């Protein structure tokens, strides 16, 4: 029986980027409807068993979104915004050249985001569930920080991916605030509330499950 | 060039079922980026110019491929076919030619208002939902859709349209979709609108019976 | 027939494909398939522009009696459920990008 | 019971009534039969039906009714049973109409001013404009103030100039065309040789969605009825099979109708460019027979069935399905160059064999000049080759080919089934009933 | 017996139903004509009225998917094919470094095959080598080196069996394009409804705008509406760009699909129309498929259902 937990922020710690009663009602009346769902059908192996490789079982929906709802409020915070150092700043160079270039493909690809969905910057540590899916000479290139879309609650890690910073494109997130300007909210996100901290640490994260499946 | 259709009441008529700020965001730059993004693109292919609009839709949609046109001409259409669908003063019961229609291929009008919102309850994330006549068939259906897709990729007629898009309802209703959806049903749901519909739909289905001789 | 392959098949060729377009797909950094004079049955369940920097290559799609001429420096995406067949008379070299549903 | 079977007659196979006009001979066969085979005549029909045998007799009585024996032949041709109710064609409000131009202007390959071309392509925004019937009474000009002269359409003016220009321009090759691919004139094709008359409308003066006046001129049992709207080409009316059988009674050569066109098409393709429907009179409660798809042409050039069946809009051919998933399957490392380069590598072996030795069969031929022999004739002094690293590194290419393909296809399966997109080509892969060495 | 190959009809006087449930065979009540409707695959371009205008030393060995090379002695049968676990050997290719899934393999005992040679040659330097092997991608040439289909089951309908027998100035063409009215909520106007459409698709605030008789306006890019009159029928010609007036206001002999013997007379000064079914109905003629009744007396068994394709000396 999984639960609910507030953010790690005040609500009205986060103004003017995201107004209070967005916060609290996305948190607890969109967030909190996913978990009790899927507390009332029954966090990874939950997502995992019920992609299916496919066909989607009828749990999938409210706890792919509540990992995707988890995974957005660690991703955001008050001193948020500005630029990434060290190992993530190296890897954002290598991947896309300079930080500019990154944050620019980002808000292209948050706002041509049809519809409902989400976008992501992960990790590319994945194994196909395949025979002869094994490079026996790595060029340590192909394990890259890459940019992907996906609709409804579609998060990467079903594609065996890592995670390590998201922006909800749906529209209840910030229609109270920036309505359908989604340039705007997607400006505003990347400038305040991108916490490069949270992303350094699921970089690190990712790099020791690259070395713990090495061996 | 397809111009910016208004709909065929006031932007406040719908008030206090719709009020009129949704009215002035889901048409004033919600259904206008939508088309003016379509003529950009036309505006530099002769070839997607010059199809009808059913065409365009059809052809853009390339057998479940879709090309960059689809999203911008599908969304377009949708949204006139929305608020031709709804009237100042709807709801109630529909009559004469909706109405045994209705009774016949789902039983009874009761149990077509549940299948329609089971429909619109359902649909996860951003999309349609539509009661529509089969070609083939040559009977009702009710069929949730996601995304700009509508059913004249089909061939199928739309009758009645909803929108179930977050920035359809997130002003007045926001996440509580379940009374938006019987609210459109009880004030808003234009059967006079479904008259026509299924009547120009009778020069392509032909949903009578033939007169056979004794001979 | 007077319908060219192209327009038939849903194949976008990009010839003499600028610079702006090139650097905007990010193609410097993709990765590289080279191949000489050989013959590719191959059936694209997934959409992918190609770049010809050097080499010739002829597309016949499956049972057509016709090919699909792309000279270098022209830009081509094949389409989903695509059902060709590559012919190469020469070194060749191009430069890829898989693309999902969506994306770009 | 025979009032369900023959309904099911009917709908599922196309019957219907039709009037047999028989001799007298067939006539008095039918109805002396009935009564046995060699017997005294007694129901009147029989009696009848064998004074008739003669044709003196048939002219006596055509005189005793004192009518001509013209008519009394056209007498025969007579529909029998009963008649369908008449059409009550009520008009869904008063037609109001604009002159829009065509958006699918120019033609394909015919170069225009685009400048000309955009002013015209401001009046396709017009369809947004709404029309309220209880508007069209403030500014109803009427009389002198409607004359030509005081009409705004000159965006419809330059498209008459473009058009006029095109015409000119194409008559002459749209009729050797014609003579080239049509070999026989049939209703739909182009109206070509002494037929043809200056000022007849081409194809791309027409689009849907225009009213057209025009007249009946052929019906087709199986095709449908062809209307004549002052085109080089005639439109066509879908109808088919048994609708016939009543509608036959409201729709006649000669009469004049209103149509609406709803689809123009390629003439090179497809048989019929224009279809149309019957706005007056409407028989749109008669028609039940549809076409799945609009008749095409099988010309000689059509060598392949995918070419055709993506020239109109028809599904591809099905075959059994495989059963395996696309994405379960292992990926592919085999590049198909390293036949070309083991073949090489043999050839260059070969020949450094030789040069050190003098310093069901399908035969290779290779020749000396695609060989690098000065390298091969180092690494030979010298002693994997360089050959086999060569084709290590072409099948490394192809297997992250299929790495980065599969990827890109789990993202595409991940995003489809959240879309509910097809996964597979449709019309492809119908159901059933449809039709150790490395331990060593 | 058929004389021909067609199509199987009857007008009356033929019991619907089958005689028994699961059978073809019908009854006659009383005496009837049984006509056959003369006649002459892809199932996705061929559909119904379609013309068709034309008829119907490991390293100088290799491995790969399901085959590898040969230059240890090898046995090879005599027809040369390969039977489940048999011994045709008894390190002998690269160990390349990507190896894909195969049928085959080997344990040498080769198990899951034709074998042919492959020779290399250059300059006269001649090698033979052993070859042992079995969607698109699983492919193991060079671009640089009449009649009318009738489906409903097909047949041919051509010359063989259908033959032939026998103001401005008011000009058909085009009215413009119909505009839609919002007072019907149709992006494509109605236009018009008939007895059973205006029963059941009319709103009651529509009924005072139904009319009788056609009531034509005209709006240009300005958004004027113009008449030139109220109450008569007067449109304008895009081509000529005049107004002018219809034709009605919109308040033969032989008929479509009639069947004929083979000496019923039309006139005295014409020749005999044979039998067949009318087809094509023009001005001055009619195409006729020709069709060949047969006579049967009530109690006449019919070997077939209604539209059936008969083929030549079929029952
Ligand atoms: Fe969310
Ligand atoms: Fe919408």
């Amino acid at each position: 029986g999984f639960e609910l937990k507030p953010p790690p922020y005040p609500l009205d710690a986060l103004e003017p980027h995201m107004s209070r009663e967005t916060l609290d009602y996305h948190w607890g009346k969109h967030h909190k409807t996913y978990v009790e769902n899927l507390n009332k059908q029954i966090l990874e192996e939950v997502v995992l068993l019920s992609y299916n490789r496919g066909n989607m079982l009828p749990a999938f929906n409210n706890a792919a979104q509540a990992w995707n709802h988890e995974f957005f409020w660690e991703s955001i915070q008050p001193g948020g915004g500005g630029k990434p150092s060290g190992d993530l700043l190296r890897l954002i160079e290598r991947d896309f050249g300079s930080f500019s270039d990154f944050v620019e493909r980002f808000k292209a690809a948050a706002a041509s985001n049809f519809g409902s969905g989400w976008t992501w910057l992960a990790y590319k540590a994945n194994r196909l569930d395949v025979a002869n899916a094994v490079n026996p000479l790595p060029k340590e290139e192909d394990k890259k920080l890459v940019i992907v879309k996906t609709p409804n609650a579609v998060n990467p890690l079903v594609w065996d991916y890592s995670p390590l910073l998201t922006i909800d494109t749906w529209e209840h997130a910030y229609y109270l605030d920036f309505e359908n300007r989604r340039i705007e909210y997607i400006n505003t996100f990347m400038e305040k509330l991108v916490s490069w901290e949270t992303v350094s640490t699921r970089l690190e994260s990712a790099m020791a499950r690259a070395a713990q499946r090495e061996q | 060039y397809y111009g910016l259709k208004t709909p065929p009441y006031p932007l406040d008529a719908l008030e206090p079922y719709m009020s009129q700020r949704t009215l002035e965001v889901h048409w004033g730059k919600h259904h206008r980026g939508y088309v003016d993004n379509l003529n950009k693109q036309l505006g530099k292919d002769d070839r997607l110019y010059g199809y009808t609009m059913e065409e365009l839709i059809k052809a853009t949609y390339n057998n479940g491929n879709p090309l960059p046109e689809f999203n911008n001409a599908a969304q377009v259409y949708n949204h006139d076919f929305f608020w031709e669908s709804m009237q100042p003063g709807g709801g109630d019961m529909p009559i004469k030619g909706v109405l045994e229609q209705i009774e016949k291929d789902f039983g009874s009008f009761t149990n077509f208002r549940e299948k329609f919102t089971n429909a619109a309850l359902t649909q996860f994330g951003s999309g349609w939902v539509w009661l529509v006549l089969k070609r083939e068939e040559r009977r009702l259906e009710v069929v949730k859709t996601s995304n700009a897709i509508n059913p004249l990729v089909w061939d199928d007629i739309p009758i009645i349209n909803l929108d179930v898009w977050e920035h359809s309802y997130y002003l007045d209703y926001k996440n509580e979709r379940g009374k938006y959806i019987n609210t459109f049903l009880n004030h808003l749901v234009s059967w006079n609108a479904a008259m026509s519909r299924m009547a120009r739909a009778e020069a392509f289905v032909n949903l009578g019976e033939p007169t056979i001789p004794i001979a | 027939m007077q319908t060219p392959l192209e327009e038939l098949y849903n194949v976008k060729v990009e010839r003499k494909v600028s610079q702006r377009r090139l650097e905007e797909l990010g193609v410097s950094r993709w990765s590289v398939w080279k191949t000489g004079k050989c013959k590719l049955p191959w059936d694209w369940q997934v959409d992918q522009l190609v770049y010809i920097e050097e080499g010739e290559v002829r597309v016949v799609p499956e049972g057509s009696k016709r090919f699909m001429q792309f000279l270098a420096g022209d830009l081509v995406r094949y389409p989903k459920w695509l059902e060709a067949d590559l012919f190469f008379n020469a070194p060749y070299s191009e430069r890829y990008c898989f693309k999902a549903y969506a994306d770009d | 019971t025979e009032d369900e079977a023959r309904r099911r007659n009917w709908i599922e196979r196309g019957w219907a009534p039709w009037e047999e006009i028989l001799t007298p001979e067939a006539d008095f066969a039918r109805k002396s039969l009935n009564e046995g085979e060699e017997v005294p005549l007694q129901s009147p029909e029989a009696i009848e039906a064998f004074k008739m045998l003669r044709p003196s007799y048939r002219k006596k009585k055509i005189k005793e009714m004192g009518i001509t024996e013209d008519e009394w032949y056209a007498k025969q041709f007579e529909i029998r049973g009963d008649k369908p109710p008449p059409l009550d064609t009520s008009w869904a409000g008063p037609l109001v109409v604009r002159q829009i131009p065509p958006r699918d202007w120019p033609p394909k390959g015919w170069e225009v001013d685009r400048k000309e071309l955009e002013f015209i392509r401001e009046a396709h925004k017009l369809m947004a404009e709404r029309v309220w019937l209880e508007d069209l009474d403030k500014d109803l000009k009427v009389g002198e103030d409607a004359t030509v002269d005081k009409m705004c359409l000159e965006r419809f003016k330059v498209f008459l100039k473009q058009y006029n220009e095109w015409v000119e321009a194409n008559k002459d090759r749209l009729e050797e065309d014609s003579y080239k691919y049509d070999q026989d004139f049939y209703p739909g094709r182009r109206i070509r040789g002494k037929d043809y008359k200056e000022g007849m409308y081409e194809l791309p003066f027409y689009y849907p969605g225009m009213i057209c006046e025009g007249t009946v001129t052929t019906l087709h049992l199986y095709q449908g009825a062809f209307v004549d709207i002052g085109g080089v080409h005639e439109g066509w009316v879908p109808i088919k099979g048994n609708d016939w059988f009543w509608i036959r009674h409201f729709i006649r050569v000669g009469m004049h109708v209103i149509v609406e066109i709803t689809a123009k098409r390629d003439p090179y393709r497809f048989r019929f460019p224009l279809e149309l429907r019957f706005v007056h009179p409407n028989i749109d409660h008669m028609i039940f027979n549809k076409f799945d798809f609009p008749p095409i042409f099988h010309r000689d050039g059509d060598t392949n069935p995918d070419e055709i069946r993506r020239d109109c809009g028809r599904p591809p051919e099905p075959r059994k399905d495989p059963g395996s998933k696309p994405e379960e399957e292992g990926l592919l490392s085999d590049h198909p160059y390293v036949d070309k380069l083991w073949q090489l590598h043999v050839a260059e072996q070969m020949i450094l064999d030789d040069y050190e030795a003098n310093p069901p069969k399908v035969i290779l031929k290779t020749s000396v000049k695609e060989l690098d022999l000065e390298a091969a004739l180092i690494e030979r002094k010298y002693h994997k080759l360089r050959r086999n690293i060569e084709m290590d590194e072409y099948d490394s290419l192809h297997w992250r080919r299929s790495l980065e393909e599969r990827e890109a296809l789990l993202r595409d399966i991940s995003s489809r089934q959240a879309l509910g997109l097809p996964l597979e080509e449709p019309g492809r892969y119908k159901p059933g009933s449809f039709f150790s060495y490395d331990d060593a | 017996y058929s004389d021909s190959e067609g199509e199987m009809h009857w007008s009356t006087d033929v019991s619907h139903a089958p005689e028994f449930t699961y059978s073809n065979v019908h009854l006659l009540p009383k005496t009837s004509h049984l006509w056959i409707l003369s006649g002459g695959i892809l199932f996705s371009i061929h559909k119904d009225q379609d013309q068709m205008n034309i008829p119907f030393s490991d390293l100088l060995a290799k491995r790969r998917r399901n085959r590898f090379l040969i230059p240890i002695s090898v046995e090879i049968p005599i027809n040369g094919i390969f039977r489940r676990n048999s011994i045709f050997a008894f390190t002998l290719f690269p160990k390349d470094l990507f190896r894909e899934k195969d049928n085959i393999q080997l344990r040498l005992v080769l198990n899951w095959v034709r074998a042919f040679f492959v020779e290399v040659n250059t300059k006269g330097l001649i090698r033979d080598f052993i070859r042992i092997g079995l969607r698109k991608r699983n492919n193991p040439m060079n671009p640089f080196y009449h009649g009318t289909i009738r489906m409903f089951s097909l047949l041919i309908l051509s010359s063989s069996n259908c033959f032939r027998i026998g103001t401005i100035k008011n000009s058909s063409g085009p009215l413009g394009t119909a505009i839609q009215i919002s007072n019907f909520y149709s992006f494509l106007p109605l236009l018009t409804y008939n007895q059973i459409s205006v029963i059941k698709y009319l709103q009651l605030d529509n009924f005072k705008y139904i009319f009788q008789v056609i009531h034509s306006y005209l709006i240009d890019e300005n958004g004027r509406i113009f008449n030139l009159d109220p109450y008569s029928n007067l449109v304008l010609n895009p081509f000529k760009l005049n107004w002018y007036f219809l034709h009605q206001n919109y308040n033969t002999i032989i008929s479509l699909g009639q069947f004929f013997c083979e000496n019923v007379c039309i006139a005295k000064k014409e020749p005999y129309l044979k039998s067949g079914q009318v087809l094509i109905v023009q001005r001055d003629s009619v195409v006729i498929r020709s069709a060949k009744p047969y006579l049967a007396t009530p109690g006449a068994k019919v070997h077939g259902h209604y539209r059936e394709i008969l083929y030549e000396g079929d029952t």
